[PDB]
């Protein structure tokens, strides 16, 4: 164990490996099961709609791949005796993507859920539903852009 | 052997191409074909010259440790 | 009865929903009792008026009575709709720009400009050649089934995919002119060009190399820093500047087109207060740092010996320490900063 | 986007090359089934939109 | 040559239609098949009960409910209805085309109402068949159920 | 029909696309084979991804001749 | 609450614990100096940025929710107020596009530091000053995305009952978004003279 690489540095990266996907897949299945539960109030009167406003639990499941890209990115540059600089910018990156997904999912799935049980009346707030839903998504793009960029940082310069 | 001259010319050309249909633009729904044409070029040219001038004298070089030594 | 009914419900319907249509209109109109006559007010194109009139006087010719002027053009303050004339290459983008309302009347069209801004923005937000390519041929699929598709019945979905088709085949098309700049077709780059980076003689393997500047790659990313640890560094910070550069190039177009309505309208005090002002204060910040950032392109720092000034702290001290300048990116910048300063705080 | 494509090639293709023979083969058809599927799906309908 | 309207708004001009009652009917008929014209609420300050042609909308508006009821009819009953004269007017070319009478108008309220009357007796005597089968199959399954 | 046109769809993208990257691999393009990482020998990969071609095109041409009749 | 009865046991086991030690003479054991000097700057750096871009997009999606749940709402009967009150959704999503940036300009800071000079004066400065601007851009895009989302949810159902009060309930937005802005802005004070870790 050096004295910039302990024994316990991967224990961060780790930590950040599973947070990403953890928090990423916590979002998406709130998102996925409120916009499930409005599609299920709505379709029974609407069903013709269903296989157009699954685009909330489509959108909840891309924060989930946004976290298992930062997962698989974050793991592939774990190590036994990898910097406890890169630990820390490891967990940073699974801390962002996990809790920019989870905000991100949170607020996809009261948004969807309000966006399907109004479009079964308006069809015309299916676009409002939509571009409220991607300005909810982009929070979770953002957190993984900004886990992607402490990656490029994790592993270069580190000894 | 390319300096941001290069932009400038092709700016040029550019320029006179797009002067060129706007005299040239057909007639008929002639403002659709001006403003697609014109403006369809000036932000090609836009981000070529924006990639071109960030590959000019660019203040960090490619690195990488995993190439074979073949290449 | 169901049946005797059903072969001509629909005619009767049509027929009396025009009637009660042509009813609703004449209620619109003022029945003058001690004449015989309606008044009735339209909205039509100063264009199409003549055909008006034309079949109008058709109209007579089929009835054989004899009226008065029939036909009354008036000049009244009354703001008058606007009509935008689109085909089926304009009307997807003047229905996007419509969505979010209504332009005002005989005021500079947004869908004109978003025929092609809004597949560009796109392409920027998308680069990929592979993807790109994706795009253009399923858009190319409606587009040139365009007829049959529009003859059969569609839904919301496929419907508005359809509408548009020319908006996705752009989209498609200059995603694949950005992957091509951003050297990206399905993750991978092309090698069509001598890259102007050359990798060391010889080194052994897991060795960190870093490559020379023998060049700059005539169009597009270099396909050299593919795949290296670093390329991340240089994308990141291509595409912020890219980005900035051409979002304030489609603000300042868009600002010019307020302009070019002040004209129009001939107010001159927007103009002087409204556009100037702002116009100056959007460029003595956010255009001077898009100058700059062009000309720290265009400035070789390592082998002039100067470093390379960030720009983002030069921004930051132009407001919060007016005069400090880290490095000097150019002659005189602390003067010309505090001055750009002053102009937008006045 | 550039992100998640080079992600989906290094999860779903890229593997296919590293085995070789009928399982190989199987495993590229596959894979690039896999790819492809999620390319259009995800990096060009979701992305897309 | 119309004016491209794409860069701005079709310039737009206010005309007034000083039209004839006896032809006024037919008028309307003409400016609806040009499709070009947008009318401006001259009474808007009058109430809808209390507007000029209230009692012919009146009257259109319950031959489309009878309608409303023979397509729920059809619906009902599995029977599709014809559809048709999509190119009967030749809606949006602007062209002219001669609009029913005022007598073939009058002969479609008094048929609409007609078989309303008819189809509602009609309906009844088929639904109180319905309940009676409905009531004699239901005893009959209570009989037929084992001992 | 519309299985047989998405599986066409599907394997005329991928015989294109596995022909592509075969003929890169045995050419050997340093975007393919240039790293460590990458497999270490280039034509024995592209004769893989070209009977993994050739199996799309066998799907392509079935499924196109289904869509034919 | 179980809640409740957690935080009075961990309270109750904190003040025994600091009083054991203090009566024994080994008050100083308890030591905050040695952990913030011993604790690596890495982590607080990279704690910092992970919480400013998390708790301003927690902040943009907690008021994109408030201010666009109202808005469906609203625009089942008045449609026109979807796109209209859309303004609103980006005061809530521009506060996270605020921690985006200042996590860019922090994460330029977060360079690798020698094993002797890893907890000098500059670098313990460094680790503070980004997980204290972090802390502070993260909470303050919180509670601006989250109180403009609440008053977007108030303009979009204004923006229903009558289109005029659309735009002065908008000037209270515009009251609001400026609070994420001078959170950005102290932020960029704090790091200001940071360095990059040496």
């Amino acid at each position: 164990m050096t004295e910039l690489c302990p024994v316990y540095a991967p224990f961060f990266g780790a930590i950040g490996c599973a947070s990403a996907i953890i928090f990423t897949s916590l979002g998406a299945a709130y998102g996925t099961a409120k916009s499930g539960v409005g599609i299920c109030a709505t379709c029974v009167l609407r069903p013709d709609l269903l296989f157009k406003n699954i685009v909330p639990v489509i959108m909840a499941g891309i924060i989930a791949i946004y976290g298992l890209v930062v997962s698989v990115l974050v793991c592939y540059s774990l190590g036994q005796k990898q910097a406890l600089y890169t630990g820390f910018i490891q967990l940073g990156a699974g801390l962002s993507v996990g809790l920019s997904g989870l905000a991100a999912g949170f607020a996809i799935g009261i948004v969807g859920d309000a966006g399907v049980r109004g479009s079964s009346q308006q069809p015309r707030l299916f676009v409002g539903m939509i571009l409220i839903l991607i300005f909810a998504e982009v929070l979770g793009l953002y957190g993984l852009i900004v886990a992607l960029l402490l990656n490029s940082r994790a592993t270069q310069d580190v000894v | 052997m390319s300096s941001f001259y290069t932009v400038v010319g092709v700016f040029i050309v550019v320029s006179a191409m797009s002067v060129l249909f706007w005299i040239m633009a057909p007639k008929n729904n002639q403002a659709v074909w001006r403003s697609t044409v014109i403006l369809t070029l000036a932000m090609m040219f836009l981000m070529w010259a924006i990639t071109f001038l960030c590959q000019l004298h660019p203040l960090v070089a490619p690195r990488r440790s995993d190439l074979r030594p073949e290449f | 009865e169901l049946y005797a009914i059903a072969k001509e419900l629909d005619s009767w319907f049509q027929d009396v929903t025009r009637e009660k249509a042509i009813f609703e209109i004449l209620n619109k109109s003022n029945y003058d009792t001690n004449r015989k006559i309606l008044i009735a007010e339209g909205w039509i194109p100063r264009d199409e008026l003549a055909t008006l009139q034309a079949r109008l006087g058709e109209m007579i010719a089929r009835l054989g009575i004899d009226v008065p002027s029939i036909i009354q053009v008036l000049d009244t303050n009354h703001t008058p709709p606007t009509f935008h004339r689109t085909n089926k290459f304009t009307a997807g983008f003047q229905s996007i720009c419509d969505c979010y309302g209504i332009a005002q009347y005989r005021e500079i069209n947004a869908g004109l400009p978003t025929i092609v801004t809004f597949p560009f923005m796109f392409a920027i937000m998308f680069g990929d050649m592979g993807h790109g390519f994706l795009m253009t041929l399923a858009a190319l699929s409606l587009v040139l089934n365009e007829k049959k598709i529009n003859k059969m019945k569609r839904g919301e979905i496929f419907d508005m995919a359809f509408t548009g088709r020319y908006i996705i085949l752009l989209m498609g098309v200059f995603s694949m002119y950005t992957g091509f700049l951003y050297n990206d077709i399905f993750s991978k780059t092309m090698t069509i060009f001598k890259s102007g980076w050359k990798w060391p003689d010889h080194w052994k393997k897991g060795e960190s190399i870093t490559a020379t500047s023998v060049g700059t790659y005539p169009i597009g990313l270099d396909w050299a820093w593919h795949g290296t640890e670093n390329a991340l560094l240089f994308s990141n910070s291509y595409k912020m500047k890219l980005s900035i550069l051409m979002g304030f190039i489609h603000m300042t177009y868009s600002y010019f087109f307020s302009l070019a309505n002040h004209l129009y309208f001939n107010s001159m005090i927007d103009i002087i207060g409204n556009f100037i002002p702002g116009l100056l204060f959007m460029q003595g910040i956010f255009g001077y740092l898009s100058v700059c950032i062009v000309y720290k392109w265009a400035v070789d720092w390592v082998k002039d010996g100067k470093p390379a000034p960030g720009l983002l702290n030069m921004l930051i001290n132009m407001f919060l320490s007016p005069g400090t300048i880290d490095d000097e990116l150019y002659p005189h910048q602390a003067k010309v900063q505090v001055f750009l300063l002053l102009m937008a705080l006045v | 986007h550039a992100q998640l494509s080079s992600v989906l090639w290094t999860m779903t293709i890229q593997i296919a090359f590293g085995f070789r023979g009928f399982v190989g083969v199987f495993m590229t058809v596959a894979l690039f089934a896999m790819w492809f599927a999620l390319t259009c799906a995800v990096l060009v309908l979701m992305e897309g939109t | 040559e119309k004016e491209e309207a794409i860069f701005r708004s079709a310039e737009m001009a206010l005309v007034q239609f000083y039209i004839p009652q006896e032809i006024s009917r037919d008028s309307a008929y003409t400016l609806g098949q040009l499709g070009l014209v947008q009318f401006r609420d001259l009474n808007s300050k009058v109430r809808a009960f209390q507007r000029t042609f209230v009692n012919e909308i009146r009257r259109l508006d319950n031959v489309e409910r009878q309608y409303r009821y023979f397509y729920s009819l059809l619906k009902k009953h599995d029977i599709k209805l014809y559809e048709g004269d999509t190119d009967k007017y030749l809606d949006g070319s602007g062209e002219l085309y001669v609009p029913p009478s005022g007598s073939v108008i009058d002969d479609y309220v008094r048929n609409a109402s007609y078989l309303e009357e008819r189809l509602i007796q009609m309906e009844d005597a088929t639904d109180q068949i319905e309940v009676q089968k409905n009531d004699l199959e239901q005893y009959r399954f209570i009989l037929q159920s084992g001992d | 029909t519309g299985k047989a046109w998405c599986c066409t769809v599907l394997s005329a993208f991928g015989v294109v696309i596995l022909s592509v990257i075969a003929h890169l691999f045995n050419t050997n393009h340093e975007s393919f084979v240039g790293s460590i990482n990458d497999p270490e020998d280039g034509p024995a990969v592209a004769h893989t991804v070209y009977l993994a071609a050739l199996v799309y095109l066998v799907f392509f041409v079935f499924c196109g001749f289904q869509v034919y009749l | 609450s179980f809640s409740h009865f957690l935080y009075y046991l961990v309270l109750i086991v904190v003040i025994v614990y600091g009083l054991y030690k203090l009566f024994t003479g080994h008050g100083s054991d308890i030591n905050f100096g040695k952990f913030l000097l011993r604790t690596s700057p890495y982590m607080w750096a990279n704690l910092g940025i992970a919480l400013c871009v998390g708790l301003s997009v927690v902040g943009a999606a907690w008021g994109i929710f408030i201010t666009g749940s109202s808005m469906i709402g609203a625009g089942v009967r008045a449609p026109r107020i979807t796109t209209k009150n859309l303004i609103s959704i980006i005061f809530c999503e521009v506060v996270a596009i605020y921690g985006l940036i200042i996590a860019i300009v922090f994460s330029s800071k977060l360079t690798v530091a020698t094993a002797e000079n890893m907890y000098s004066k500059s670098n313990l400065y460094t680790g503070y000053s980004l997980f204290w601007a972090g802390i502070t851009v993260g909470a303050s895009n919180l509670i601006c995305g989250i109180a403009v989302g609440i008053t977007g949810a108030t303009a979009a159902i204004s923006d229903a009952a009558d289109s005029a009060l659309f735009v002065k309930i908008l000037v209270i937005e515009i009251f609001g978004s400026i609070l994420g802005l001078l959170g950005l802005i102290v932020g960029l004070l704090m790091a200001g003279k940071a360095s990059e870790f040496q």
